[PDB]
RNA sequence: UCAGCCACCCGAGAUUGAGCAAUAACAGGUCUGUGAUGCCCUUAGAUGUCCGGGGCUGCACGCGCGCUACACUGACUGGCUCAGCGUGUCCUACGCCGGCAGGCGCGGGUAACCCGUUGAACCCCAUUCGUGAUGGGGAUCGGGGAUUGCAAUUAUUCCCCAUGAACGAGGAAUUCCCAGUAAGUGCGGGUCAUAAGCUUGCGUUGAUUAAGUCCCUGCCCUUUGUACAC
RNA sequence: AGGAGUGGAGCCUGCGGCUUAAUUUGACUCAACACGGGAAACCUCACCCGGCCCGGACACGGACAGGAUUGACAGAUUGAU
């Protein structure tokens, strides 16, 4: 069985809370705008927003994939 | 704390290069170092242990400790775990 | 009233395996103290032979 | 001295299931959830206290630290200080406080004097 | 030592409960399952999706 | 085959509504037999904070609120076909769950 | 004969109730909500922290929110009959044992699907009690009994027997309110292991009087005059 | 113009005040006083009485593998295994 819709709508709220908190206090040099998550049972993909956004992935694709590790190994969801 | 409890903290480091925790001392088990019944105590005031010398990166949410990888962490690993440099983590894999 | 601050610090002899093992000028080796029975000290750790029991370093099993 | 009918003679050898009923709801509610390392702890040196002492002389006084134990039948006899918060006091137990907590003897508060009021 | 440092258990009561983002114990909101305070609500509501219509 | 039943649920009104009328749309270009968008009772949590955040000033209370409407629409139809529907518009804030036989 | 005001007709409605709210200010409160934070203090007989026990509640006296009331437009006991906003993994349907609080098993419900037709209380229809410190009013106390907990003595609560206090409508003063509104009446949410006399919501019954003024309380504007320009 | 009151009684809660080992503390006209989501048996918890632990990272010099540290049964002391 999973979680009731009141449970469920609100525990959607306090990811996307505590995603936020955490992405302006590490990127708060970058340029850092917004998130959207869109969520999908397939992949949940998380869009940043930025104003320098080739330096926030690092070199080729470097920074970012630190992020990426960090959000699949906090947050319970599977990589 | 004991020797092979450490050990096991620097393998994750590499492939990854990211460490999480949840800044609570009483939690008798770090559940992501699961079948090794370290505490996370031992990998908390480690990695205090590691930000000191320089190796690990700070920054604190709302309940979680963060630790990212530094350049100059891949050297120090890569001969501590004996590994060659022929081998490639998750940096170069995709294009 | 008076601040009593004590810890027992450890007293340890030169290499004290020569207070558990005797070897003689033929050869044989002769352990004095007691060999504990339990397992995860058996056979390599020995207990310490006091003036009323023994007494494990790991399982701190007595006797009489 | 009776309790509940019985003199005190019956209740030294009084099992602990017979024991239970001349009790209230609240002291067969602490015997049924059962007594734990603490209490146990504290039963073993009380009758340390009975085999180590002299007949003649009642025995030294065991400081407690369990307010919340209920005075049993096979307690009674001994010199117990228990710990209001800041000191001790010897209280004998007397046989006609069975259905009591050993709590209750040390008076946690000074009882308050008054004096004149201050502003007002 | 190791057996008496948390010992005495941390089941039900406010010593149990705590703020899921400052780790404080008074005036916690519990409905819904948020365990946040209610100063701390108040900053994470409007992303929560908590708005005021009266 | 029986109790084909898709739940919509999302926190506003009109991207619910618009996923719901493409779904009604959708399945009408299938040509099925389709229960149209019921309406449940909409829920609305409240959640009332004083506004202060110390305990000085005059009372003030807050009124927060989240209106979760939650919509049902229905088909009979084999289940090779119910799949292909739900995957085309995919659309955030909404939530899509369905339920076969 | 302008902006608009008043009355009526037709109409569901000729004011629904809130939310949000400027410039400029308080030496307003809040480092005790924050891994927001400056300095200062403290740091291993620690102002860190865990453990255990007290305390936060102690009680000659003053001051504020409230609850129960002082009865007959009432109380006691049967009978009948109606909600809405909400919560729920801990809410609860059903059968049995009990005076009852409660024990047992069985299910449903992650929820317009189960509790739930949410079979609420004042109100109604009958019986008894009849103006007295009464059976009104229940405080204070003795005994048991049962739950939640590691633990109930400084009664945690809850049930049953007893005891029966002041209280006879309340001076000086003072608060709130103009319509589904006061007021009566219950239910739900927060707190919640156990828990509401608090607060925040909801329904039920449902009126008196006013539709005006600056007299008081206080705020603002225009003509005075200044020895004022903190 | 009125209606319900409150202030009067008991009780409950919050402030002063008297005590207390401690009765943690903020807040004092409107703009403090059922407010600090503050209905705290333990925790909460600040306060009082005791008792453990380092959770003193890191750098320097010494001790330094003739050991610095830790668990320690039993007896004594303790409130405790
Ligand atoms: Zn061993
Ligand atoms: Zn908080």
């Amino acid at each position: 069985v999973q979680i009731s819709k009141k449970r469920k709508f609100v525990a959607d709220g306090i990811f996307k809370a505590e995603l936020n908190e955490f992405l302006t206090r590490e990127l708060a040099e970058d340029g850092y705008s917004g998130v959207e998550v869109r969520v999908t049972p397939t992949r949940t993909e998380i869009i940043i927003l930025a104003t320098r956004t080739q330096n926030v992935l690092g070199e080729k694709g470097r920074r970012i994939r630190e992020l990426t590790a960090v959000v699949q190994k906090r947050f319970g969801f599977p990589e | 704390m004991p020797k092979k409890n450490r050990i096991a903290i620097y393998e994750l480091l590499f492939k990854e290069g990211v460490m999480v925790a949840k800044k609570d001392v009483h939690m008798p088990k770090h559940p992501e170092l699961a079948d090794k019944n370290v505490p996370n105590l031992h990998v908390m005031k480690a990695m205090q242990s590691l930000k000191s010398r320089g190796y690990v990166k700070e920054q604190f949410a709302w309940r979680h400790f963060y630790w990212y990888l530094t350049n100059e962490g891949i050297q120090y690993l890569r001969d501590y775990l004996h590994l060659p440099p022929e081998i490639v983590p998750a940096t170069l894999r995709r294009s | 009233t008076t601040p009593k601050k004590n810890k027992h610090k450890r007293k340890k002899v030169k290499l004290a395996v020569l207070k558990y093992y005797k070897v003689d000028e033929n050869g044989k080796i002769s352990r004095l103290r007691r060999e504990c029975p339990s397992d995860e000290c058996g056979a390599g750790v020995f207990m310490a032979s006091h003036f009323d029991r023994h007494y494990c370093g790991k399982c701190c099993l007595t006797y009489c | 001295f009776t309790y509940r009918g019985v003199d005190l003679d019956q209740l030294l050898d009084m099992s602990y299931e017979q024991l239970m009923q001349l009790y209230s709801a609240r002291q067969r509610r602490r015997l049924n959830r059962g007594l734990r390392r603490k209490q146990h702890s504290l039963l073993k040196r009380l009758r340390k206290a009975k085999k180590e002492a002299p007949p003649m002389e009642k025995p030294e006084v065991v400081k407690t630290h369990l307010r919340d134990m209920i005075i049993l039948p096979e307690m009674v006899g001994s010199m117990v200080g228990v710990y209001n918060g800041k000191t001790f006091n010897q209280v004998e137990i007397k046989p006609e406080m069975i259905g009591h907590y050993l709590g209750e003897f040390s008076i946690t508060y000074k009882p308050v004097k008054h004096g004149r009021p201050g502003i007002g | 030592h190791q057996q008496l440092y948390w010992s005495h258990p941390r089941k039900f009561g406010q010593g149990s409960r705590s703020c899921r983002v400052c780790s404080n114990r008074h005036g916690l909101i519990r409905k819904y399952g948020l365990n946040m305070c209610r100063q701390c609500f108040r900053q994470y509501a409007k992303d929560i999706g908590f708005i005021k219509l009266d | 085959i029986h109790r084909i039943r898709i739940t919509l649920t999302s926190r506003n009104v009109k991207s619910l509504e618009k996923v719901c009328a493409d779904l009604i749309r959708g399945a009408k270009e299938k040509n099925l037999k389709v229960k149209g968008p019921v309406r449940m009772p909409t829920k609305t949590l409240r959640i009332t904070t004083r506004k202060t955040p110390c305990g000085e000033g005059s009372k003030t209370w807050d009124r927060f609120q989240m209106r979760i409407h939650k919509r049902l629409i229905d088909l009979h139809s084999p289940s090779e076909i119910v799949k292909q529907i739900t995957s085309i518009s995919i659309e955030p804030g909404v939530e899509v769950e369905v339920t076969i036989a």
